[PDB]
């Protein structure tokens, strides 16, 4: 808005080029789908003017598996095989120890726990390390199911509320700014 | 006659219990209540009971043990029956409950508590029968 | 309506070109009437914006069969050849085992699964394999008769809330999009 | 008086539609201690406490079927209802209630079910 | 202190009636009160199919006619007529083996342990009879 | 504020056509029927700039209930025949698990 | 018989325990429980039962004491066992525990308590080896 202001329109969400004043004026292909990438991320994940959203997760089913934990961020979710129901997370809340970890309780040996990865991005490594899937049964939904050891599933189904949910974040997984707006030849 | 004290029950699990949309058998979990009246107990739904908490319920639960029945096994209980206890209760956490019929738990009184033998308890799918003797 | 909004209108719910305002250009006839059959799926089958619908059944009967169940995504329909009521269905339904299966008991023979098919596409696989027509009783009633092994017709009779229902999603069979627009 | 024994002798077309073809009926046959509730119900409701026993027979059509079944001491009544495709509650044939002192035990009742009807047969 | 009542399970496990790619889908099973087991075993494979209430004329008294998809479990609790002396238990595949004969399984009625069941488990095509195992 | 800055007026709160400035120049009336209602829920619901509201319930009476349990984002309500109240709810709380039951 | 009462345990702690990348020993922290139940004890992690806390597991602890393990020196535990308690655990925080085999916890159950000669446990690196009398 201080550069661009003539070339540039903050149309709805997406940037778009403007058509007039675009004579011999090419953008480069990729810029405009970098900065229409970082102005997705911004309408999903940073709504608020700061990190925060709010994703469902309803737990699932699998052969042969008592007890599955999820902890993100100090929020739990112990799933003894009962009715299920939504717990609605919250990433990143402002707790004391954020991270996540994922323990599964089998019927044949003790609790090996999946992963247990610390820190803000915790959540965001858990789900790139799914094997997610969309899902027809319940809109707008992703079936994840990591692959626990031992040949052992672990189903989840993470129900959104707008765009993909913290699912989003991994647009940016080896995302790099353009380092050239106007393409020259 | 005052020795009914020791609370013995021996819990059996079919091949096929709480079983999901396709078939495969889950590990149920099974509740096991100590009260000081069935009224209240019998008057709760599914929900009301696990999920979440209570406080007239809660103050009628003394005692209360939580076992696993693995598909096909089964689990021995012993454990002190409380004096001002009058009342056992045994829940289920099904997948699929019934709760029309109410067939996901069972109330076993006092005087019909057996010294030594222990009571069979079975469960078949999504039913906890208690067997007789 | 981002590259074709001068020439090509949605009027109702068919995608019209436009008379004045054509040079001439030449649409590819294949691709106003393959938009003109997406556009006709999205109006019964993907009305919320999300995929489902909803049917309804009344089991039939025929000569020679006792007991015929339907089972599709955890709904299910048993028929013993007593009073027909309809049932209302869902499409897909929210499951971790989603598929269709068909079983028949003749007075001859006992249980014979027609076929069990698994996946969210289950019950459009099993639609596929019978034979219809408009159901004259009923309207919007469409007649399913499964012939099944020994010669048995499980029939059925469908009604939808708006349009085909669920039998519209048979249209994309070898169905193609045109790789061009214009020539 | 201690166990039960029934014969029910289904014809050679029974339960036809309109095009008039013999399907098969399946029965429900009830222990009854009191006939305020299960002769007060309709044919809509019955198949959606004071139901005893519940025993389930279909009837291959054409054939017959012999019922025995262990009877209950407060089993005051017994009422068998089958599932017919036109059920005539106007008529209430679609059921027979027999009591306790109906039965004479050792040799089998008879039952006669002609298209839609049921026929409790004179003993 | 009797067989009185009958009870029976079946456990799949997770590659039963395999089509020809691979895919497990679910096979149907079926229960019999039989009185002598030699109709049952001496007739084929192909003729249970229609002739099941027909070729058993006589022999059967109580039919359980129970689903069993793949990998998943089932147990059923019928009540045992007293005349019947044999239990019969027909799977039927996609494709069987004839010629071992592995299918089938004739279940004696003093077999029948009063509270504790038995399993039925099912691998590949084939039914087997597990052992006797309790406390 | 941007494109219609000469023919449309936030007059209160509602938006009217300005009377000047519309010479052949006409509003669908579906759509001034839109953004009248679209600014008739931002001034009940959404007015501090985020979305909360308090509204008021008092239990009721029925034949033959003896405690009706509504439950809001974990607000409850218990009315067991007593002399009935006001329970000023409030709608979204910022729960662990928003929802609604009635029991 | 019923004299078991006091519970009398020596553990002796080797000169090379709980060591670093480096080798260097660092003195270890031993967690003693005393439960009513062994089945949820062995059904834990390293994690779920020092890294935070529990609720059943921690319904089971009863008794609870911590020693420290100077390596090459020792300590001496008297304390008296409680008669509802059953079952005695004694567990390490070891710097790089061993979970797979889980030797990094013993389960003494109450039978086996010698009434006044206390038991030897014994550690060497990251191991709590029960010595045989």
């Amino acid at each position: 808005q201080n550069n661009l202001s003539g070339v540039l329109h903050r149309e709805g969400s997406r940037w778009v080029p403007d058509t007039i004043n675009t004579r011999g004026l090419t953008f480069n292909p990729a810029f405009l789908k970098a900065i229409n990438t970082l102005s997705e991320i911004a309408d999903v994940a940073f709504t608020t003017g700061n990190a925060g959203l709010h994703f469902e997760l309803r737990p699932g089913t699998a052969a042969g598996v008592m007890q599955t934990t999820l902890i993100t961020d100090n929020q739990k979710l112990i799933y003894v095989n009962q009715m299920p129901v939504w717990k609605r997370f919250t990433w990143p809340a402002d707790t004391e120890a954020p991270g996540a970890s994922l323990s599964w309780v089998s019927t044949q040996a003790g609790t090996r726990q999946y992963a247990d990865l610390p820190g803000s991005w915790g959540l965001i490594r858990l789900l790139e390390m799914a094997r997610r899937k969309a899902a027809p049964g319940v809109a707008s939904g992703w079936s994840l199911s990591w692959q626990a050891q031992d040949g052992r599933m672990l189903n989840y189904t993470l129900r959104t509320e707008a765009g993909e949910g913290p699912l989003v974040l991994l647009k940016l997984r080896n995302f790099v700014l353009p380092e050239t707006v106007f393409e020259l030849s | 006659y005052r020795q009914i004290k020791t609370l013995h029950l021996d819990i059996r699990a079919r091949e096929a219990i709480n079983t999901s949309a396709a078939g495969i058998p889950l590990s149920v979990v099974v509740r096991i209540y100590q009260l000081k009246d069935n009224r209240s107990f019998d008057s709760a739904d599914y929900q009301a009971l696990f999920t979440g908490d209570n406080e007239i319920l809660a103050g009628d639960i003394i005692a209360q043990k939580d076992v696993w029945l693995q598909p096909g096994g089964s689990v021995a209980v012993d454990m002190p029956l409380d004096d001002a206890a009058k009342f056992t209760g045994v829940a289920a956490m099904f997948l699929e409950p019934d709760q029309k019929k109410n067939t996901w738990r069972v109330v076993l009184g006092r005087d019909e508590l057996e010294p030594d033998t222990p009571r069979l308890i079975e469960v078949s799918g999504n039913t906890l029968t208690l067997l007789p003797v």
